[PDB]
DNA sequence: TGCCGGATGCCATCGAGAATCCCGGTGCCGAGGCCGCTCAATTGGTCGTAGACAGCTCTAGCACCGCTTAAACGCACGTACGCGCTGTCCCCCGCGTTTTAACCGCCAAGGGGATTACTCCCTAGTCTCCAGGCACGTGTCAGATATATACATCCGATTCCAGTGCCGGTGT
DNA sequence: CACCGGCACTGGAATCGGATGTATATATCTGACACGTGCCTGGAGACTAGGGAGTAATCCCCTTGGCGGTTAAAACGCGGGGGACAGCGCGTACGTGCGTTTAAGCGGTGCTAGAGCTGTCTACGACCAATTGAGCGGCCTCGGCACCGGGATTCTCGATGGCATCCGGCA
């Protein structure tokens, strides 16, 4: 027998292809599932996660912090147009609110 | 189907309602091409002897604004004429405001400005309007 | 005696509470309210702590969003104080009312 | 005593690649785990619909590619689709 | 348990409004806020109780709560699921 | 010599158009607009008549709803004339913009 | 052929009629451009979704089913056109 | 071989039990389908259709007409609270709008 | 080349309630959409509930819960009564 | 579980934003226990000879609202006194509004009402306030 | 009796006091690495079917052309509604003191969740087969259309006066 | 200039009154629907065979009370200023109507592009059996962050001195 090589390693990905394939098979989405779908889904999920984490890390660095807390995720999500559109109806626990005040309420 | 480089990042625009415009102490006297009504001794003397209501009507004519009783005499005395010329939209708009004044109020304004109280409404209007372009010591 | 003009302390509290992330409603009264409400649908029910936590987070987020919309409505009408009519208009436009 | 299933490690692996010296908290991973699941059901559900929609039986990369373009906004769709195409091409050649 | 809606005190509503950016508050807002909160809680709790009834259980888990919130289009993160 | 009072014909038109059911936009200009918009995404596209009909119906319903919400917002501010600020506020509260 | 300047096809009286169905009395002079922009955005979204749907099926004609399906996907269900 | 009886006749319904069963089994919803699900679903659908048709027919009678047109359906749906809540996000072709004018616009 | 509809069944119900009332062709296009639309909503909700508790079958209990979740207060009460009576009649008068 | 009969049908409630406008005009003041200032020939004669500003100040005193210049003379002439008695909250609230008027304006109001322009502020206040309860014809020939 | 007078009512700029940052010191619990294993992922071989590809047939979407006629387009006018200014008073904000119960740190008991074992009804898979539902053709009646008519508002004449320039005229 | 009269028009509200929009009553006319008929393929009936879940034990978490002890938050007055609300006046920008322009809808005639159908293979994913190492539960360790306090910087805001238009006298 040949030495085992994970499909994630074959596709150059970090997310597990086999786990996604099993979930698609057992999720009652369709009776037959193609060979290439798990690779595509894993790549898309990895790209989205990396894109969110980059902004979260930038926000955390801007606040003189090392570890990421949900407030940083909320700031990163609410400060990007595309991610805000994607997550319009999503509530993040312990996320807070973007600092904003109407200009009329400001003193003269 | 393969895109090169990174992805452009846009900024979210938030709807902000209009804040309007407000003024607290403008203290504005647009200086015209003439002498101040306070330097013309005779107009300063008539301005010192006239009632608050003539002064209110004159401040409404000059600055389109109701004047506070204390400021009212200072604000009229510091008028140096209008900065606009004969035939301007501002000249026409003042001429109509003069035509809309009661003959007794035009005669009171003539007496503040050392103008003759005699003649037709249209002449009192013309004589006041010429004097408010170039306030000349009589 | 030092005294502040009306308005400064409100802005200070706005800045303070727009920066932190803790819950603003005390836990025990909210727990009692949730249990009383859930009594009607079934008796002798039992609640895990995480369920009450999730309900509190959802309620706080919903109220904050509603108050933001109400503030927008009130400012649109050339005012600075919020009134029940603003809440009614916001709920009507959002689609939560017939 | 049942084994539990989550994406905790892979989010950590991605984080190290982008920010080598940035850590993450337990509460933060709770949000990230839900986000990955939420996107998974949205894309798969849309792709599942399309198969029954054109009287087809199998879900292949074309269904996932179209489902991505329907869900993601403008600029996200362009880059995500390119990312998937690169993965499939490398997998097929190997 | 009776008259528990009074537990949502006036300062709590004031703080919640201050988080949203409100500068001045009327005197009749509190009753309306209590009514709105009661209606929202009633809907969510009814859905969660139905969900936990179907499973023949007696303890409401947070999973039913987050799934109800998802049903009403109010997806919540960070509480499992 | 006989002139109708301003506002009267407006109410007559309101009562007339709140009862009828037919489309209110000319068909050919709408078809041209739809084809022009679609020509950007893909060239040489053909359309069925039912597709254009459905698009017109959905568009008219959406515009009517938006105008009703705008009327409510404009009435809120003690006015009877609708202005673009009302449209912007209605779209913001509805969730169609940020 | 190339089509250009058709957003002006939505005449001012047509916008007036649509507004009058909504129960408005007075319309300011700046409403029309804003309404045209909003309509353009909405049509752009729906038509993009319909074009994607008809592209996946390898067809060259946009069917009514694609339009109703896109409208359903956007949260605005339409009745009376087969779906 | 006895003479056949339709399941709708057995349950005393008018909607097709067999067609609903076939749609459920071919609809990719679950691996197996119980025996009593189609009966329940058909009963619920029949009840809802009967309610809507009764309201529409009452409206059409009120409008001095014999046949039912989409305007009557729109009126019936929009004038009932439960039906309006159920069909809040639904557009009916050739339906029109409910006659409603604000009080402020009405002249003194 | 065979197309199915709820044409005959909607007509049968209409004659039961209003003996002397007709219907137009366009009104029927709406009724077909309404019956289908409710069908996906109930089936979709009930399909999840089976996967929800790690179950493989859809029974009348799943439909009963799915109806209660989707319909408003008074509508849900009567719809359940209609379903319960029909199920009993089918089981008894087999 | 099985219920009897039809369900109860409920109506939809639509939001209406109350106008709180029109519903008649409150400019006209309530008829008091005295003679109209227009029937008292001498007060009608003084009212005909007085400037618009005395009339504005008197309309503000009587009806608490600014009067339109054309209505102003009619509105003051139709005043028949106040409907309230000495010591009422309305009497005290008018007495304060009189104390807040400049001495020259009280002397102008006395001259509209045929009251004597002489004496202390507090007496001009008392004399005007007694006259505004019961406007009496002063009997003095024009 | 009329000035006199100050004499409150009206603009300035502290520095106090409070609020808000910034940095050094200490602890602790949650985040970050190791270990074993066992179960989920990988590898190799079969096979039967879903999907790609190659024609044919028509249906209908596109394209061009008069025409007629209703809707769109300018243009003028005037009147109402939007908008700004002013005054008032009453309602909500800021602060000190007294209650009041939420929060926190343990004890304990039992209901109810979570996990195996058996089995037994309950539903998928096949063969017939026949009858309920779907396409095709039709004729007549309910709705659309056309006038003729009586009823319901709607707006601006009338008038009318109560008010009013200005005009014109006069011993001072 | 000043002073009066009469020769001038002048616009609020109650009262008829035509002009126009609209619902009602017959008289024709047509095409859409409710019905009838032939046919066909999908639901019914009769079976078999295998497993999904209902019931029964069994065990241990974790939910609910229960009890004290602080101490920060909530409730109650009490001034007092500023913001909501009403009233008024002014200006210009839309509503209404009329005359001139234009293209929308209708009917008609052709053309060919591709949507849908059928038939033929064939490569691919479900299925099964045998391995094996990847990730998860468990455990241990240390430093990032939460306080905690001492200074250090900044942001309002009610005191100084000022500036002329009242009020009641008094010689």
């Amino acid at each position: 027998r040949a030495k085992a090589k994970t499909r994630s390693s074959r596709a150059g990905l970090q997310f597990p292809v086999g786990r996604v394939h099993r979930l698609l098979r057992k999720g009652n989405y369709s009776e037959r599932v193609g060979a290439g779908a798990p690779v595509y889904l894993a790549a898309v999920l990895e790209y989205l996660t990396a894109e969110i984490l980059e902004l979260a890390g930038n926000a955390a660095r801007d606040n003189k912090k090392t570890r990421i807390i949900p407030r940083h995720l909320q700031l990163a999500i609410r400060n990007d147009e595309e991610l805000n559109k994607l997550l319009g109806r999503v509530t993040i626990a312990q996320g807070g609110v973007l600092p904003n005040i109407q200009a009329v309420l400001l003193p003269k | 189907l393969i895109v090169e480089g990174k992805r452009e990042k846009k900024k979210v625009e938030r709807l902000t309602m209009q804040v309007s415009s407000l003024q607290r102490e403008p203290f504005t006297i647009a200086q015209g091409k003439g002498q101040k009504l306070c330097e013309i001794e005779r107009i300063h003397f008539f301005l010192s002897k006239k009632k608050t209501d003539e002064l209110r009507n004159l401040h409404k004519l000059l600055y389109n604004r109701p004047g506070t009783v204390s400021s009212l005499k200072k604000n009229v005395g510091q008028f140096s004429g209008f900065p606009f010329e004969k035939g301007s939209v501002q000249y026409k708009k003042k001429e109509e405001m003069l035509k809309k004044f009661r003959n007794a109020m035009l005669k009171s304004i003539c007496e503040v400005l050392d103008l003759e109280r005699s003649g037709v409404n249209s002449e009192l209007v013309k004589r006041i309007l010429n004097f408010l372009m170039h306030p000349k010591p009589s | 005696p030092h005294r502040y003009r009306p308005g400064t302390v409100a802005l200070r509290e706005i800045r303070r509470y727009q920066k932190s992330t803790e819950l603003l409603i005390r836990k025990l009264p909210f727990q009692r309210l949730v249990r009383e409400i859930a009594q009607d649908f079934k008796t002798d029910l039992r609640f895990q702590s995480a369920a009450i936590g999730a309900l509190q987070e959802a309620s706080e987020a919903y109220l904050v969003g509603l108050f933001e919309d109400t503030n927008l409505c009130a400012i649109h009408a050339k005012r600075v104080t919020i009134m029940p009519k603003d809440i009614q208009l916001a709920r009507r436009i959002r689609g939560e009312r017939a | 005593r049942s084994r539990k299933e989550s994406y905790s490690i892979y989010v950590y692996k991605v984080l190290k690649q982008v920010h080598p010296d940035t850590g993450i908290s337990s509460k933060a991973m709770g949000i990230m785990n839900s986000f990955v699941n939420d996107i998974f059901e949205r894309i798969a559900g849309e792709a599942s619909r399309l198969a029954h929609y054109n009287k087809r039986s199998t879900i292949t990369s074309r269904e996932i590619q179209t489902a991505v373009r329907l869900l993601l906004p403008g600029e996200l769709a362009k880059h995500a689709v390119s990312e998937g195409t690169k993965a499939v091409t490398k997998y097929t050649s190997a | 348990l009776r008259d528990n809606i009074q537990g949502i005190t006036k300062p709590a509503i004031r703080r919640l409004a201050r988080r949203g950016g409100v500068k001045r508050i009327s005197g009749l807002i509190y009753e309306e806020t209590r009514g709105v909160l009661k209606v929202f809680l009633e809907n969510v709790i009814r859905d969660a109780v139905t969900y936990t009834e179907h499973a023949k259980r007696k303890t409401v888990t947070a999973m039913d709560v987050v799934y109800a919130l998802k049903r009403q289009g109010r997806t919540l993160y960070g509480f499992g699921g």
